[PDB]
């Protein structure tokens, strides 16, 4: 990384933040800066380019500035649809490439705790036909980002047959997980209910499904 | 450049 | 106006990607920059090289002059992108992009839909596609939520849509889980009004293109 960012950057609602990049006399001290959002699932964005030019139908929030080896973005009026990731480019002269920050994440504070919804499916009947038996737990819209997931057969614990992934960002900043537990279908069959439990923020919330 | 393009 | 990277996909060690990226609304003949971008797990941006629309003059990025080829092709208006002796540090997410025009109500640059390709000794291997319906006291209240589970494919990426995507609202696809036999699933759900399950059909639309496969699943009650 010839462009140095500051990884994470949080600001208050309402409040005016500013996004630093750092270079060198052969890169940003002679050459133009852009710089770019990314959002969770999607291609960079270009919101600056040239330093300090802004294209048609980027938010006037959004502005740029360069001096010497550095440059700057910086968003007034903060708000929560300004999550993302954000990068500088520029090209280097010495590398012969164009180049860019290594990033800085932008996190929006303030934001309320939300509990997460969650469903429960049972196997399907053509997975059963081939004796196996999936169940899956959705789990959706959950802030901040950290749940943990537990299943239970009738009263007590599985602890084999589980995975579970990393919660991730959706689109409204609340974050996703899911988990599944991988049986047969003999043991399926054998249990009388299977529960699928979420704990998020010191509550739990569980779902129950039975063959 | 409006993005990545000519170098200057 | 509009990019599009050709299909994902896995390569072999030590062999060559080779992707293409058709561009309609605008000749590849024009006086723009036609570049590759690739973004690695992790998040990292890399830039890969151009060539210019009206010369077919190329720049790489240094280090990797020696394995990259960028090239033009005007009968299909479409460019392309051959990167040789690949290993595991080449898995990336492979963008086109075109840099914008120079007016001052210009939207911006245009970049890909991005195309995720992988390098891996391992084999390519199609999903099995299930369909979830809702256990019965799910039915009995306003909303129900009906899915299509993907399981044991690789590599990444597979996509689902809902109806040939003639339903939107309610529809929320997860990121997949990386299993511990090395093999991916996911699902896709779509919360709809109950009373509706016997009237309407749902249909879940999975393409997993790695591995040519296309699957169209009735969730049935």
């Amino acid at each position: 990384f010839v462009l140095a960012q500051p990884p994470s950057v949080s600001g208050a609602p309402g409040q005016r933040v500013t996004l630093s990049c750092t270079g060198s006399n052969s890169n940003i001290g002679v050459n133009y800066v852009q710089w770019y959002q990314q959002l969770p699932g999607t291609a960079p964005k270009l919101l600056i380019y040239e330093n300090n030019k802004r294209p048609s139908g980027v938010s006037d929030r959004f502005s740029g500035s360069q001096s010497g080896t550095s440059a700057s973005l910086t968003i007034t009026g903060l708000q929560s649809e300004d999550e993302a990731d954000y990068y500088c480019q520029c090209y280097d002269i010495s590398l012969g490439a164009h180049v860019f920050g290594s990033g800085t994440e932008l996190t929006v504070l303030g934001q309320p705790k939300a509990a997460p919804s969650v469903t429960l499916f049972p196997p399907s009947s053509e997975e059963l036909q081939a004796n196996k038996a999936t169940l899956v737990c959705l789990i959706s819209d959950f802030y901040p980002g950290a749940v943990e997931v537990a299943w239970k057969a009738d009263g007590s614990a599985v602890n084999a047959g589980v995975e579970t992934t990393k919660p991730s960002k959706q689109s409204n900043n609340k974050y996703a997980a899911s988990s599944y537990l991988s049986l047969t279908s003999d043991q399926w069959k054998s249990h009388k209910s299977y529960s699928c439990q979420v704990t998020h923020e010191g509550s739990t919330v569980e779902k129950t499904v039975a063959p | 450049a409006v993005g990545i393009g000519a170098v200057f | 106006v509009q990019l599009q990277e050709s299909g994902p996909g896995l390569v072999k060690p030590s062999e060559t990607l080779s992707l293409t990226c058709a561009v309609t609304g605008g000749s590849i003949s024009d006086a723009y920059y036609w570049s590759w971008i690739r973004q690695f797990p992790g998040k990292r941006l890399e830039w890969i090289g151009y060539i210019y629309g009206s010369t077919g003059g190329t720049r790489y990025n240094p280090p990797l002059k020696n394995r990259v080829s960028i090239s033009i092709d005007t009968s299909k208006n479409q460019f392309s992108l051959k990167l040789r002796s690949v290993t595991a540090a080449d898995t990336a997410v492979y963008y086109c992009v075109r840099d914008g025009v120079a007016t001052i109500e210009t939207t911006g640059d245009h970049w890909g839909q991005g195309v995720l390709v992988t390098v891996s000794s391992a084999s390519t291997k199609g999903p099995s596609v299930f369909p979830l319906a809702p256990s019965s006291r799910s039915t009995s209240e306003s909303t129900a939520a009906l899915g299509c589970l993907v399981k044991d494919y690789f590599p990444e990426p597979v996509t689902v849509s809902w109806n040939s995507g003639s339903l939107t609202s309610g529809v929320h696809t997860f990121p997949a889980v990386l299993q511990s036999s090395g093999l991916y699933s996911l699902s896709s759900v779509v919360t709809v009004p109950s009373s509706s399950l016997g009237t309407q059909t749902y249909v879940c639309n999975v393409n997993h293109k790695p591995s040519n496969t296309k699957v169209d699943k009735r969730v049935e009650i």
